[PDB]
């Protein structure tokens, strides 16, 4: 099991399954194991890790497929995210 | 040629049964999509198939115009209307059942109604 | 059935998940596949609390309803420092700024 | 139209279930390949109603018009019933990209009127503004169906 390390704004550091981190385009660009994002802090670069497991686990699920939760204080940020991110 | 005013009015009480009633269980008007024809535009398939085409609205203005000059003139419309819906809609569809209701309500009706006088 | 957790330990987290049937043991042979410090030198913790080797991840809460891949259940981790092991240490994420008035 | 209804008149007993957290709206193409609007299911809803062979059908979030999959796919189609047996439509959520999601809960939160106000890039306000649409998903099908030939 290969993992990549995606390093946030602030230094945190998120170990992720490469396979997971490939899900955004940016992320793939860039692998083609460590990534560091100057401009997304943590509580942004946290919920981006757990798009990458909901979307590896519900893609061409026959299990009912649960709504991705985001609260309204960081839907701006995620937004930007996944903008810059391409996912 | 007007109607004798016994016999307008026969027509009138039930064609207004026929078009108020419910159904006893969820007391839904069956008669509702029944009351205008959809237009020519919004579905020209029904004029294609139903060469005689017939609704609630058409038959209460043959009632005041005389076109009917019996309860069996009036009844021929309502079976008309019924058997259109049923013709283009077919078997398993909810507004076919809902036709073959109302055909039933219209007799059960019609001799109520002959009854009092 | 799969239960989706973040292993937390200072600044570092790791996305992982594993069977509800599995052990807390499996969880830190887990662990040392990535970060290379073996079991013994592990302590796995939930909401504070620590965690037996023997017990399985739903025994010790973690669910199909609790750890969710959208939103995974956390696990403190705790390393052996020399002789004795480290306090229990998860450096919070950073915070979002104040909602604006158009959101309210 | 490539995507239309076919007037086959051969009926077909269809359950449409909402399997989904959103308010359902069943859309209905005509035999122009025209969406119609059918009546709302609510979020855990079952209904079973009638439809014909070779008739067209989508599905989306009632209020935001969010597109929806229906037994896994864009599309659903009903062919005959085998031996009476109902053809069963299980309506789902997508997974939708993150960045489409994001757009859903701005949207839901921010009026219209003020999406410029926010503190965001302006590449975000046209996507924000550009709101789901089912005669550009019906283009984009089209052109797919198109391409695979
Ligand atoms: C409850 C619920 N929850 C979630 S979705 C839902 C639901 C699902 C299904 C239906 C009813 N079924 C349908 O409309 C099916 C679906 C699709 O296959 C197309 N179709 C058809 O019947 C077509 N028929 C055909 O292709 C054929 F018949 C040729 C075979 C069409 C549209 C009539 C051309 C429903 O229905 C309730 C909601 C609903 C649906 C549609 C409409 C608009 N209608 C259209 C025309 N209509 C009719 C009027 C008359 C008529 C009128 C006056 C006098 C004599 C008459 O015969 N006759 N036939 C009609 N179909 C009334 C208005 C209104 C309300 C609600």
């Amino acid at each position: 099991m290969m993992y990549v390390k995606l390093i946030s704004s602030d230094g945190h550091e998120f170990i992720v399954k490469r396979e997971h981190a490939l899900t955004s385009g940016t992320i793939k660009a860039m692998l083609s194991n460590e990534v560091n994002f100057r401009e997304i802090p943590s509580h942004v670069l946290s919920k981006v890790c757990m798009y990458f497991t909901y979307k590896v686990r519900y893609t061409n699920s026959s299990t009912e497929i649960p709504e991705f939760p985001i609260a309204p204080e960081i839907a701006l940020e995620l937004l930007m995210a996944a903008n810059f991110l391409d996912c | 040629s007007p109607n004798p005013p016994n016999l307008t009015k026969k027509m009138k009480k039930i064609v207004d049964a026929v078009i108020k009633y419910k159904d006893s269980s969820s007391g839904r008007q069956l008669s509702e999509v029944f009351i205008q024809l959809p237009s020519r535009k919004e579905l020209p398939e029904y004029y294609e198939l139903i060469r005689k085409p017939v609704d609630f609205k058409k038959i209460k203005e043959r009632i005041r115009n005389h076109k009917y000059r019996s309860l069996n003139d009036l009844e021929k419309d309502v079976m008309l209307l019924c058997q259109n819906a049923q013709t283009f809609n077919l078997e398993g569809s909810l507004i076919y059942e809902d036709s073959i209701v109302l055909q039933s309500v219209f007799t059960s009706v019609r001799q109520k109604i002959e009854k009092e006088d | 059935m799969d239960v989706f957790l973040m292993i937390r330990r200072h600044k570092t987290t790791i996305f992982t998940d594993a069977k509800e049937s599995s052990t807390v043991f499996e969880l830190k042979r887990i662990v040392e596949g990535i970060l290379k410090r073996p079991p013994d030198e592990q302590r796995l913790y939930k909401d504070d609390q620590l965690l037996d080797d023997g017990k399985t991840l739903g025994e010790c809460g973690f669910t199909s309803q609790t750890a969710r891949p959208q939103a995974p259940a956390t696990v403190g981790l705790a390393f052996r420092a020399d002789d004795t092991f480290e306090a229990l240490c998860i450096e919070p994420f950073s915070s979002p700024p104040e909602l604006p008035d158009v959101m309210k | 139209p490539v995507l239309r209804s076919v007037n086959s008149r051969e009926p077909s007993q269809v359950i449409f279930c909402n399997r989904s957290p959103r308010v359902v709206l069943p859309v209905w193409l005509n035999f122009d390949g025209e969406p119609q609007p059918y009546p709302t299911l609510p979020p855990g809803t079952g209904r079973r109603i009638h439809s014909y062979r070779g008739h067209l059908w989508l599905f989306r979030d009632a209020g935001t018009h969010d597109g929806l999959l229906v037994n896994q796919t864009e599309l659903f189609v009903p062919s005959l019933n085998v031996d009476g047996q109902p053809i069963f439509a299980n309506i789902t959520l997508p997974v939708y990209t993150l960045k489409e999601r994001c757009l859903q809960v701005v949207r839901s939160l921010v009026k219209p009127e003020n999406y410029r106000r926010l503190d965001i890039v302006r590449s975000l306000y046209e996507d924000l503004e550009d709101h789901p649409n089912v005669q550009k998903d019906l283009e984009r099908l089209t052109q797919e169906r198109i391409a695979h030939q």
